[PDB]
RNA sequence: CGCGGGGUGGAGCAGCCUGGUAGCUCGUCGGGCUCAUAACCCGAAGGUCGUCGGUUCAAAUCCGGCCCCCGCAACCA
RNA sequence: AGGCAAGGAGGUAAAAAUGU
RNA sequence: GUGGGAGAGGGUGGUGGAAUUCCCGGAGUAGCGGUGAAAUGCGCAGAUACCGGGAGGAACGCCGAUGGCGAAGGCAGCCACCUGGUCCACCCGUGACGCUGAGGCGCGAAAGCGUGGGGAGCAAACCGGAUUAGAUACCCGGGUAGUCCACGCCCUAAACGAUGCGCGCUAGGUCUCUGGGUCUCCUGGGGGCCGAAGCUAACGCGUUAAGCGCGCCGCCUGGGGAGUACGGCCGCAAGGCUGAAACUCAAAGGAAUUGACGGGGGCCCGCACAAGCGGUGGAGCAUGUGGUUUAAUUCGAAGCAACGCGAAGAACCUUAC
């Protein structure tokens, strides 16, 4: 944490697809390390995403990220006693495993059925621009915008 | 501090008491929002969890801002204290004897010590001819709460303001 | 209400708010945006970008009045003056130049203690 | 760390003392209305402060500027 | 004897006043923090509003008695 | 355009009593 | 003496702009001010900001220096006048007229006081606001005296180079200011810095000595007690100058060194925080302890590094109670 950039983990990619980010999902998703079940999870709410929205989910997962994936958001920074939202930018990678978790939020926040109903419907709601990961990242974005007058305290 | 104002109101059938206190029964949510808005002034549920959700009829934001202003007038009515010695000097005395009464017409009491040392001699007796003179002094501005008390090392008085 | 299209703009900035105020060729002001304008009140009144805003909001106040012509005239130190200047640059007024007058006493009377303990 | 000029140098034999030949001290002077230092200058110090007497006697008069404010900046 | 005003968790104070809505600080308990205590922060407990009673749909609130506290007018003291 | 340096800014450097 | 120089040296008489504040005039609107945050504060009678003018009073930005000057306190706009001191060249006059200095007399910041004037800013006390346990403080808003003048006093100070003055001596180098020269280098007088010898408790000083001397004057002889008391003198007072002792302690001290330390600095590091995940604290129960009971609840372990620990096995045993 000091010294080095701290290198970030290459996953095998999607044995279904090829896709890293699917992998990164699935894993936020799994609690427990219980992989082989929240993978389950994902296919079942790929196949409800094809059932509703009859494109290929994981085009629809990419949009659904997009949507919650925030650029300028909060840090803390005391100063003065004074304790400052700090506005900052959010790194690429940072930002997209933020948006990750928010969706990840979203789907257990959901006062729906079972597991992978939910996070298909929460990725639906993402790709439309809607629903609950959405209006936290805008919420984030707000809060940025409310407190842009402290920006100036840049790290 | 801070009650269902109006629309934020889904609890069924309200106890509509207005801002003047009279009860208009056990209207609708609906009816008595319409009556609000009516009225102008905000249907605020003061008791949701009650024999008929408690729906005061006043501006909300507006009885929040009565609050607060009571409340700051509230605090502006302290206790200061203003502690002479067994010796006085003259001009002194009368610098204090003056900020009592100034602090007295504010609305602040003043609790007057002395400072005794040991020398317990004409001390108490010292003490006594200081805290009654000023007494006398300001006796238009504070009378006494508690006269001269000997405090072993101090003299307390407490000069209360006249008319509160 | 009553036009212009051409002359100056006072940037006052403190540390505690900075003021911009939107003149004539003569110095008549028309159109001035303090930090208490941009709503924020307190510290952030004073922040660098407040005071853009602040300029931004003048800026756009004189061109209720066709006012592009505007020289701009920097009056004090304060922490938006720099970024008020750069909002004004920006916005779509014509910027004549950024002068600077600031107010320096030529050894004036004793300032406060906290200005001062400069000695 | 400050080369370019020097206004003694770029300036050719005059008198200092000379406050009325006012064209010349204007080059002694920055943008702004103050003194150049020693350090821009670069006369002798005795000759400096002889400039300086002469620029406040200048503007003491009406003929050089007492301050200005910086342009473009 | 008169008249005035007062009475709220353990202590000091708001509310009455506008009929519905009991806060605030100091303390008491417990915890956290700390090396430890203070301070600090967090909770928790704790008031039926002197009382008899009335009101009234409902009172700390409106009314009175009685109890008092307070100042003054007051004789023997 | 970059190299630094010298200056001028302005922001930040909060608070926080004690001891067998 | 003659000739020449530098200078915020001192005084007296003027003036010049920036700034601030205050008012008149405009033009204009919802705040400005302020802070670590805020709050009092001012503002719709219209501020704040901006232009124009006026009234002031103070203080002199840039030059500006590590600089110059004075004996020291001190001294900065500029000008004029009055004038002090000083340095240099010539070596011209004078011839020992010199050095110091008890006392004396004079100066002497700042504050202070007396009398009169003025008073823009700042600003003790003081009134507010915050801050806090408290806030008589640091922070903010005002605010009187006082800063300013004249005239009088007062005379202390980290009045410090903490280094009395004079002269001679004893390597240089460096940067500076200033004067003369036959001027890329000489030679005087200042101001700094680094170093020969030497000194010094080391620190450091080191041709501007704290080195070697000589002259002289001031003062010291442990710390508190104490610049106090007492007396004396001075002062309108505030106080000052002069200045003990009894008692007390066996130290008070300085300079360095080694550490440790710091809400000092810099360079670093650790799951130290951040980022992330999952918990404890909430519930029950399992334990270990604290505490309280008891005939005994055996003893031990104490912040991290005691507390599912000695116990890796308490029904009796173990077991110490
Ligand atoms: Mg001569
Ligand atoms: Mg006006
Ligand atoms: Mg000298
Ligand atoms: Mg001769
Ligand atoms: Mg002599
Ligand atoms: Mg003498
Ligand atoms: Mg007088
Ligand atoms: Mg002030
Ligand atoms: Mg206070
Ligand atoms: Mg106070
Ligand atoms: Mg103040
Ligand atoms: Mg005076
Ligand atoms: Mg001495
Ligand atoms: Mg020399
Ligand atoms: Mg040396
Ligand atoms: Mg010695
Ligand atoms: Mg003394
Ligand atoms: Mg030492
Ligand atoms: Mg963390």
């Amino acid at each position: 944490a000091r010294r080095r950039r701290a290198e970030v983990r290459q996953l095998q990619p999607d044995l279904v697809y090829g896709d890293v980010l699917v992998t990164a999902f699935i894993n936020k998703i799994m609690r427990d390390g219980k992989k082989n079940l929240a993978a389950r999870i994902f296919y079942d709410a790929c196949k409800i995403i094809q059932e509703k929205t009859g494109q290929e989910p994981l085009k629809v997962f990419k949009q659904a990220v997009e949507n919650v994936k925030p650029r300028m958001e909060v840090r803390s920074r005391r100063v003065g006693g004074a304790n400052y939202q700090v506005p900052m930018e959010v790194s690429p990678r940072r930002q997209q495993s933020l948006a990750l978790r928010w969706l990840v939020q979203a789907a257990n926040q959901r006062p729906e059925r079972r597991a992978a109903v939910r996070i298909a419907h929460e990725l639906m709601d993402a790709a439309e621009g809607k629903g609950g990961a959405v209006k936290k990242k805008e919420d984030v974005e707000r809060m940025a915008e409310a407190n842009r007058a402290y920006a100036h305290y840049r790290w | 501090k801070e009650y269902l104002t109006n629309e934020r109101i889904r609890a069924k059938q309200v106890r509509v008491v207005g801002p003047d206190g009279k009860q208009l029964g056990i209207m609708d949510t609906r009816e008595a929002l319409r009556l609000a808005q009516e009225m102008d002034l905000d249907l605020v549920l003061v008791g949701p969890n009650a024999d008929p959700p408690v729906a005061r009829i006043m501006d909300y934001s507006k009885w929040r801002y009565e609050q607060q202003m009571a409340e700051k007038e509230a605090r502006k009515t302290e206790v200061k204290s203003i502690k002479f010695r067994v010796k006085i000097d003259e001009h002194d005395y009368q610098t204090k004897l003056g900020h009592i009464k100034r602090f007295l017409q504010e609305g602040h009491k003043v609790k007057v010590t002395i400072m005794f040392r040991g020398r317990e001699v004409a001390h108490p007796e010292l003490g006594e001819r200081i805290l009654n003179r000023v007494t006398e002094d300001l006796k238009d501005l504070a009378v006494v709460e508690m006269k001269p008390e000997m405090l072993g090392r101090d003299m307390n008085m407490l000069l209360a303001p006249v008319k509160v | 209400k009553r036009q212009v299209a051409s002359g100056r703009a006072y940037i006052h900035a403190s540390y505690n708010n900075t003021i911009v105020t939107i003149t004539d060729p003569d110095g008549n002001p028309i159109t001035w945006s303090s930090g208490g304008v941009i709503g924020y009140k307190g510290s952030r009144k004073g922040t660098p970008y407040a005071a853009q805003l602040a300029a931004l909001d003048a800026a756009k106040k004189a061109m209720a009045y066709g006012m592009q012509s505007v020289d701009v005239i920097v009056r004090g130190t304060g922490a938006g003056r720099e970024q008020a200047i750069r909002a004004l640059q920006a916005s779509g007024l014509q910027v004549k130049s950024i002068v600077d007058d600031t107010p320096v006493p030529h050894n004036g009377c004793r300032p406060k203690k906290k200005f001062r303990k400069a000695s | 760390p400050s080369r370019k000029a020097k206004v003694k140098a770029t300036l050719g034999e005059f008198d200092l003392r000379d406050y009325r030949n006012v064209e010349v001290l204007k080059r002694f002077l920055s943008e702004t209305g103050k003194i150049l230092p020693r350090r821009r200058t670069g006369l002798s110090a005795k000759e400096q402060r002889i400039l300086a007497k002469t620029i406040k006697r200048a503007r003491i008069l009406g003929l050089l500027p007492f301050t200005e404010k910086l342009v473009r900046k």
